[PDB]
């Protein structure tokens, strides 16, 4: 959720 | 006076079109004529794909020429953690598995790095959060090291607007967005240049901006990319000279040459044709198939889309199959002939090169025949000049084809060929008793019978294999300079  | 190759990007695997637009630079280079690759779209690691085929003196991208970063290159590289650590202060946490980094405040989360490469030489893109773990932007960094673009986000990671920076940092361009069909669609756009802003609608408005900033009276201009480059020219007056360039068959159904639909790529340029000044398409067949559907209202010319330039037929019976592994090739066919052939001629192979869908459908005729030790899906090989000095002859089964720098490739290896006498390419490299044998489409069995013949008959397939040399030879670097130099001169002096 906090990597793309 | 410069000639521009109007596509849009260069993938890690380069395209049909990208190879096409790189070796039509290449020959310009020789022949001494200015050329570069326009490229439109907006891609970070253009420079880093281009490399290993031009020089950044040989390509402007659209978004690199208003970011101020055309003809830049790589920065010296930059320990972003060490400055992360040692003058900033921040906390960092590797995540395993990757090559990422998540930076702290001491107890705040702050970002979340992804580097590229394992040696985190090559940062990539860098997430910033709120007090509430909302991700608000996201930066992007150009391969060449400076921070490309921004992005900003609301609700579920949904992207609002972006800006692009030239290299120093300064805004140069503006995007805004909104969702249609789960996907961002561009809104608006602002642009600062020449110490202006400028405002429009979409990228083909911008792409003819770009288009007339570059164009200085004595240039030309080629759309190779036509469901984009087309909407642009149109966009663009007719005082800028522009040949469309066709890369694959022109209408969806090439068996109702008068009436068919264009196809959707290439809609835009046929509905408005007066805007250019020429078609190149590179088969003589489809050369005089869109001159007849256009009814002469601009000139076609076809100019080959590649050229030919190793110990060859070193001769088992080697049978061969260059193609992609999808349902227009027909590669069962080649099976089947093979089932029949084996029982005559057991110490024959066929080597099928390439990749797709239809592999495994491939893997299963071949044991349900027990050709195992007869046709091997070979897969896709980054060179095939091995490949070719030991085959016979090779095949094509499909129903529909284009120029094949494969076949081209093959023939100056001394490479006959048998195939179908389908539309487009075969015929221009083909001459049936000459350099191969062309079959009606879908008769396996005349198909069967040519290549029996030719097996039975060594000094035949001398014949065959001395003419693919003297076919190939059509196609040298100097015949395609020659044609090129001609047809430019030629373009330019009808637009005085
Ligand atoms: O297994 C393969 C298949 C294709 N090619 C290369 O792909 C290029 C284009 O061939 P072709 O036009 O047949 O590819 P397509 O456009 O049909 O995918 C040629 O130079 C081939 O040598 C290759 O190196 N290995």
């Amino acid at each position: 959720s906090d990597s793309d | 006076s410069m000639n521009y190759f109007v596509g849009n990007s260069l993938g890690v695997n380069l395209t049909g079109i990208e190879k096409a637009i790189i070796n039509r630079l290449n020959l310009f280079k020789e022949m001494g004529r200015p050329a570069q690759c326009v490229f439109l779209s907006w891609n970070r690691y253009l420079y880093r794909n281009a490399q290993n085929y031009i020089t950044s003196s040989d390509y402007i991208n659209m978004y690199d020429f208003f970011q101020e970063a055309t003809y830049l290159e790589r920065n010296e590289p930059f320990d972003w953690l060490s400055y992360w650590t040692d003058e900033c202060h921040y906390t960092l946490k590797h995540v395993e598995n990757s090559h990422d980094f998540r930076i702290y405040d001491q107890e705040r989360f702050l970002m979340y790095a992804h580097f590229q490469d394992p040696k985190y030489r090559i940062l990539d893109y860098v997430n910033h959060f709120d007090s509430q773990r909302r991700k608000v932007k996201r930066d992007f960094y150009d391969v060449r090291g400076f921070l490309s673009c921004s992005r900003i986000l609301v609700d579920k990671q949904q992207t609002l607007c972006e800006f692009f920076y030239n290299p120093e940092g300064d805004t140069k361009l503006e995007k805004y967005f909104s969702y249609k069909d789960g996907k961002p669609e561009v809104q608006k756009i602002i642009v600062y240049y020449a110490n202006k802003q400028y405002f429009f609608n979409n990228e083909t408005e911008l792409g003819a901006f770009f288009i007339k900033q570059l164009y200085q009276h004595g240039d030309l201009f080629f759309s190779d990319r036509n469901v984009y480059t087309a909407p642009i020219f149109n966009l663009t007056p007719e005082s800028i000279p522009v040949v469309a360039v066709l890369h694959s068959t022109h209408i969806k159904n090439i068996d109702a040459l008068d009436s068919s639909p264009f196809k959707n790529v290439y809609k835009a340029m046929f509905e408005n044709l007066s805007r250019y000044r020429a078609i190149i398409v590179s088969t003589e067949q489809q050369k005089l198939d869109v001159e007849k559907r256009i009814n002469h209202t601009i000139p076609v010319v076809n100019i080959p889309v590649g050229y030919s330039e190793t110990p060859v037929q070193t001769l088992s019976v080697k049978l061969i199959s260059v193609a992609r592994y999808s349902p227009e090739k027909q590669l069962h066919q080649q099976i089947e002939l093979i089932k029949r052939l084996v029982s005559y001629v057991p110490k024959i192979e066929l080597h099928m090169y390439g990749f797709g869908s239809e592999s495994k459908k491939l893997n299963e005729l071949i044991q349900k025949y027990g050709l195992e030790n007869h046709v091997y899906l070979r897969g896709f090989l980054s060179n095939l000049d091995q490949e070719y000095s030991d085959a016979y002859l090779s095949l094509i089964t499909s129903n529909m084809e284009g120029f094949s720098l494969a076949l081209l490739e093959s023939l100056a290896h001394g490479v006959p060929v048998i195939s179908y006498d389908i539309k487009y390419g075969p015929n221009e490299l083909i001459t049936s008793d000459f350099n191969g044998y062309l079959i009606t489409k879908n008769d396996e069995d005349a198909l069967f019978d040519k290549v029996k013949y030719v097996i039975d008959h060594p000094e035949v397939q001398q014949r065959l294999s001395k003419g693919s040399l003297a076919k190939a030879q059509q196609y040298s670097k100097a015949s395609l300079i020659k044609q090129w130099d001609q047809f430019v001169r030629l373009i330019l002096e009808h637009h005085h």
